């Protein structure tokens, strides 16, 4: 039964027959008056059962065995070291199987564990670097996972550690990192995409929200840790304040810092600023901000910082939240970031402010789009990857987004489109003009070098996804209508598009053309369908059984 | 449209405002393409008044008439992602609409479903979150999971699973039930309805291999246990309520899946049980199946035979108008 | 019951013309209690007993109905435990009924085609098929008791196992289960104990013939109809509830034969129906308006003349207006223009003569400044 139990997959039928059996066993070995022979037999018997909780049982049978010998033991007799000696491996075993047991229960079956059995505080370590603590944080479709507090809890339970000591030790070692060449300040600005901070969240969620709070408090505001005597950078501050926005709610942060909730990520904007600071060197502190009202150091924070592309991203970003919007200092600012050539963050910025009518009239918005919407154009080229057909829709966007984009060159926009091979974008930025002659003229001379199906399938694989879904049927529907006004049915009548290119012929009412094509070029059957779906349309139907030359008279003297 | 253009209108537009009154009079017309334009064109127009309300109103104009090929996408990457940019405590909501909208398509359709409904109910997990975009200033940017652990964004995910699930048993285990079934059993259950959806008794054992043990392995579930399980059930559902003695339906579907157990203490038992629920006398199959269990030799055959007489005392008992099993001590006598 | 279609739409292309597919088209529909001349009248009537017994529970007061049949409810009783007992032994006796049925009209497949949706389900336990020929010929108290007395005796003789269904709300289907397991207590049949046993078991017979239909048609879930079939109110609320399902079938009766082209049109016509009950309590003053396709019902219209034909032309805002309506009938509440006395006049094979009403709505602006 033991054997049959190593490859069954449920143990519900043989766990009773064998618990009946080890107790007959047990009750014969209970009744032996030599202790010693129980032990010597129980030890045997237990080493053949395999593992799992009927190992941990047997274990403890020996050593209840081995209790019930050490009892009859006198300490005057060379028994007794050797009952002692026995009584300790047994321990040994029985802290091997049950930390194997909680192992193989949360389908930790690696050698590497397995090893590290006699280190409970490292495997307990090693428990809590598992890439599932990544995964939960990140994707959110909980279903089935492995519990590290579960684990580790009882791993420490069975080797009678304690597991304050580690979890004080894990929060050192992430919470606190030494200052080790690792850290670039753009991964600060990010600490979602750390993986020290996820297990930093996740250690905090098992103990209560009320302790973790107040701890992370401490941090975020003291210099010494509630760990120990170490110092506090302001990365740490940081980190802690952006787990307590993970773990506690507005309710729990607000009535530590005794704060609006404003206030609390104005201090976290602030820290992060003074971790990414130290981080790259930059003496600037928490004084900068605590005095001199922010118009006036705001003023001379730009003066005097022109020159570094993070003051001047300090600048912005303060802007921004503190409301003021000279014009010469945006002029100064939109500026400055692209000669850094930060065109995705100067895209943000301008998009963040295309809202605001002054902003509207800086001299250089509109030179800001042009470059910003050119730039990762002019970089790309064919074969386009789905990042860089993700950065052409973001131009497009950006030439949707721009409420002056009337005012940009979007000729030369789509003149790199057609040197992407795009010709569904370049028309796109072609329609979007305010002029409409040089629109129409524009339109003519491109779609008559294009082929309206290679258009309309870039159009249903790219454009009709995203934000660009109502823009593309628009798109479509010019297409569509010069293709109706220049008699060029048939460029997509062995395509799938000129059924399409029929009902575009309802919306419009331009069907007299396509009901002439079809009558004369093409068979009636196709016409007389066309006029009979027409009628239906219009409320007056033809009625059926109707021939296709009878249908297309109708028709035409329905047209007069 | 050119076609639709006149001053009246135009001056209408051009003094109109609120943006989002159009987009709900495009919603109500079942017009998506107009409704996304003007959604598009006025991105950052309601952006600075977003809130909780004006998205309850969104979620009321939309009706359930619109074809979902042009709306996924359009909530993927257009409706989802500026909901969790802007307002996350919109995400109850939001998703509470939806977790109504993916169980509306259990009744909307049928073919596609529950593919398509697959499909609606994970749109709000498999939305794109903001983390790219270089803006930590605007702090509500950053999904946080305080709204998605809610009551009901936990039961839209439970959903969620129940409809992966549900296409894994339409497609691979060809076990057809409605929402409402899968959301009251478990696996027990799901194994004994496999059964149930299987009328003819020659291809229990053949299914059972192809689908129902592989169900089995996949969960740690032991096969004799539940071949036995399924039949107390199957005996449960016909005798209990037979009024008339003609539903011999689990006596053939009961046979097969004696034939299935291998170990011989759960097959002797199992024709007990059959004994101890059947009415007396039984039919013709049982009785074979009496005569059959009764020639081999077993320790609980002394049991089997132990059951034969108590059949026929119980058979003596109604045939003197006495039906009531197993009379305790007292009216012994008074049957004497 | 009035079911109109209201159609708006501009501009006006013709006077007087056929309006387009282009159109506003909202369908007001307004649904009066009871239906006695439709295919739900053997469930209204049932419904009717069921509002007695509610009633009768209430006060005490039982006004019985009259008897639809010739046998009294006890012996329908006794006949009915004895052709089960021989079903469970010493019978199975067999019956064979042939019944002749004919089409009156061409709207009769129309009528049975509705009948249908709402017939009795092919799956009936004891408690219900007990509830339907105790639901029309029970005339005094004493016949309940009688029944139950019956009922009681049958089950201490442990003569028939009575087929049952899952829910089991009604305490007769615990009674049996309890008879299942041996011997169980005398039930005592005092005050209105016996009203609302008989009452338990027509609640889960109806709800049971609405989940049919509902789930069945595929208009509402499970979770449509939870609110409504929860127990966790008092009776009698239940009954409400019943009575607001009873109404939405009525709305969706009178509705079938006009919009059953477009299963989208029913489904969400059903869909408002509840979540106006889900909030609002029984209304049969208040008139459903169900924005409908006109593509789907242009050949209702399309062969009907319109009640009211109205032309608005205005400028800008509506408060200055100039509007030409005809209407067939009178359109003041406070007048009637002189129709022709059709006495002594036409009585004959040539049809009535008939006077349209024209009623020209002008103003006149009048600038304060």
């Amino acid at each position: 039964k033991l054997l049959k139990l190593t490859q069954a997959k449920s143990s519900t039928l043989i766990n009773k027959e064998i618990t009946k059996i080890t107790q007959t066993i047990e009750s014969c070995l209970l009744s032996i008056v030599n202790p010693e022979w129980a032990v010597a037999i129980a030890i045997s018997l237990a080493q053949d059962i395999p593992e799992g909780s009927f190992k941990i049982s047997a274990l403890k049978f020996c050593l209840y065995l081995a209790e019930r010998w050490l009892q009859n033991i006198p300490s005057q007799d060379e028994k007794r070291e050797k009952a002692e000696a026995l009584l300790k491996k047994l321990h040994i075993q029985y802290r091997r199987s049950g930390t194997e047991a909680v192992l193989i229960a949360h389908k930790l079956n690696t050698e590497e564990y397995l090893r590290v059995i006699g280190k409970p505080a490292h495997l307990i370590v090693s428990l809590y670097e598992h890439p599932s603590i990544n995964q939960r944080i990140q994707n959110s479709s909980g279903t089935d996972y492995p519990d590290i507090h579960a684990a580790a809890k009882e791993i420490a339970e069975v080797n009678e550690i304690n597991l304050e000591k580690v979890w004080d030790m894990l929060l050192e070692k992430w919470l606190c990192p030494s200052t080790k060449p690792g850290e670039k300040p753009s991964e600060l600005f990010e600490l979602q995409e750390d993986e020290a901070l996820r297990r930093v969240q996740y250690l905090l969620l098992s103990r209560p929200i009320d302790y973790s709070s107040r701890m992370l408090f401490v941090f975020a505001t003291s210099t010494t840790t509630t760990l120990g005597m170490h110092q506090l950078t302001f990365a740490h501050r940081t980190r802690a304040l952006q787990c307590l926005f993970y773990l506690a709610d507005k309710e729990t942060i607000e009535s530590l810092f005794k704060k609006p909730i404003e206030e609390v990520k104005s201090y976290l904007r602030c820290i992060t600023f003074l971790a990414s600071f130290e981080t790259l060197n930059i003496p600037i502190t928490y004084e900068l901000f605590c005095s001199s009202p922010k118009e006036g150091m705001i003023k001379g924070l730009w003066k005097n910082h022109s020159h570094e592309s993070m003051a001047v991203r300090l600048v912005t970003e303060l802007c921004l939240e503190y409301k003021i919007y000279d014009l010469q200092l945006w002029n100064g600012l939109l500026q400055k970031l692209l000669g850094f050539n930060m065109i995705p963050y100067l895209r943000k910025v301008l998009k963040a402010i295309s809202s605001i009518h002054s902003l509207w009239q800086v001299p250089y918005f509109s030179k800001a789009w042009q470059r910003v919407i050119q730039i990762p154009l002019l970089s790309a080229s064919c074969p386009l990857s789905p990042d860089q057909l993700s950065d052409c829709s973001e131009s497009l966007i950006a030439v949707l987004e721009c409420p002056v984009s009337g005012d940009l060159d979007l000729i030369g926009v789509a003149r790199q489109y057609i040197q992407l091979e795009l010709p569904a974008f370049a028309l796109a930025c072609l329609m979007l003009m305010p002029h409409s002659e040089k629109r129409h003229q524009q339109i003519k001379n491109f779609l008559g070098s294009c082929d309206p199906q290679v258009i309309l399938k870039q159009l249903e694989e790219h454009m009709n996804t995203g934000q660009l879904a109502g823009f593309s049927h628009q798109i479509r529907s010019l297409i569509l209508n010069n293709i109706i006004n220049k008699k060029e049915f048939g460029i997509l009548a062995k395509t799938k598009y000129f059924q399409m290119l029929k009902m575009h012929a309802m919306n419009t009412n331009n069907i007299t053309e396509l009901v002439n094509y079809l009558a004369n070029d093409l068979s009636l059957d196709e016409a007389s369908v066309l006029i009979t779906e027409y009628s239906k349309h219009c409320g007056k139907p033809v009625p059926p059984d109707t021939a296709p030359c009878e249908i297309l008279k109708m028709f035409l003297s329905g047209l007069s | 449209g050119p076609e639709k253009f006149s001053g009246s209108s135009w001056i209408e537009f051009l003094n109109n405002e609120d943006d989002l009154k159009d987009i709900f009079l495009q919603l109500k017309e079942g017009n998506l393409v107009c409704a996304q334009y003007l959604w598009l064109r006025h991105r950052a127009n309601f952006e600075s008044r977003f809130d909780v309300k004006m998205l309850e109103s969104l979620l009321n104009s939309m009706s359930a008439s619109v074809s979902l090929q042009k709306l996924c996408p359009w909530f993927k990457n257009d409706v989802i992602p500026f909901v969790r940019r802007t307002v996350p405590e919109g995400q109850i909501i939001l998703a509470k609409w939806l977790e109504q909208a993916a169980r509306n398509l259990e009744l909307t359709d049928k073919a596609n479903w529950p593919e398509n409904g697959l499909q609606l109910a994970e749109i709000f997990f498999t939305a794109e979150k903001t983390d790219e975009l270089g803006l930590a200033s605007s702090w509500h940017w950053i999904s946080l999971k305080d709204y998605q652990n809610t009551e009901e964004v936990c039961q839209l995910r439970t959903l969620v699973n129940n409809l992966r699930e549900l296409i894994t048993l339409h497609r691979k285990y060809n076990c057809k039930l409605a929402l409402s079934d899968f959301e009251k059993e478990n696996t027990t259950t799901i194994v004994f309805r496999m059964f149930d959806k299987v009328l003819a008794p020659e291809l229990i054992p053949s299914i059972l291999e192809k689908f129902i043990r592989v169900y089995m392995r996949e969960h740690d579930l032991q096969e004799e246990e539940l071949l036995l399980l399924y039949i107390e059930d199957l005996l449960n559902r016909c005798s209990s309520k037979s009024t008339s003695l003609f539903e011999t339906a689990w006596e053939a579907k009961a046979m097969a899946v004696i034939a299935c157990l291998s170990d011989t203490d759960l097959i002797f038992d199992a024709v007990l049980k059959i004994m101890y629920a059947a009415v007396v006398p039984w039919s013709a199959a049982v009785e074979q199946l009496v005569k059959q269990h009764l020639e081999m030799d077993h320790p609980k055959v002394k049991l089997l035979q132990e059951s034969y007489k108590l059949m026929e005392m119980k058979k003596l008992l109604r045939g003197y108008g006495i039906r009531e099993v197993n009379l305790l001590n007292k009216e012994i006598m008074r049957v004497v | 019951t009035a079911i109109a279609l209201d159609i708006s739409w501009s501009p006006v292309d013709e006077i007087l013309q056929i309006p387009p597919l282009s159109s506003t088209a909202t369908l007001n529909i307004k649904v009066e209690s009871g239906e006695p001349r439709g295919p739900l009248n053997h469930l209204y009537r049932e419904l009717k007993f069921l509002l007695v017994l509610a009633d009768g529970l209430r006060t005490g007061v039982t006004e019985w109905l009259e008897p639809l049949e010739a046998k009294s409810a006890v012996e329908l009783v006794q006949e009915f435990l004895n052709d089960l007992n021989k079903l469970d032994g010493f019978g199975d006796s067999t019956k064979k009924d042939t019944e002749v049925e004919t089409l009156k009209h061409d709207t009769a497949a129309v009528d049975r085609s509705v009948k249908r949706l709402f017939k009795v389900r092919s799956d009936l336990d004891f408690a219900e098929q007990l509830w339907c020929k105790m639901s029309s010929s029970v005339i005094s108290y004493q016949d309940l008791v009688k029944c139950f007395t019956l009922i009681i005796q049958s089950l201490q003789r442990g003569d028939i196992q009575p087929w049952l269904h899952s829910g089991s709300n009604s305490l007769l289907s615990k009674l049996i289960h309890q008879s299942y397991h041996g011997t169980m207590d005398t039930v005592s049949l005092s005050g209105t104990i016996p009203v609302q046993m008989l009452l338990e078991i027509g609640l889960d017979k109806l709800k049971k013939d609405y989940i049919s239909f509902f789930i069945g048609q595929e208009l509402a879930s499970l979770n449509h109809l939870e609110y409504f079939i929860a127990p966790s109110v008092d009776i009698q609320e239940q009954v409400y509830r019943v009575q607001k399902l009873h109404h939405i079938l009525e709305i969706l009766v009178s509705c079938m034969p006009f919009i059953k082209s477009q299963h989208e049109l029913l489904f969400s016509l059903t869909q408002i129906c509840i979540k106006y009950y889900k909030q609002n309590p029984l209304d049969e003053q208040h008139i459903f308006q169900l924005p409908v396709r006109p593509t789907a019902v242009k050949n209702l219209y399309q062969s009907e003349k319109p009640q009211k034909w109205r032309v608005e032309i205005y400028s800008g805002q509506k408060k200055i207006k100039t509007v030409w309506q005809l209407s067939d009938s009178s359109p003041i509440d406070h007048l009637n223009f002189h129709k022709p006395d059709f006495s002594e006049l036409t009585l004959n094979g040539s049809l009535e003569e008939r006077i349209f009403f024209t009623n020209m709505v002008t103003c006149s602006q009048v600038h304060f400044k």
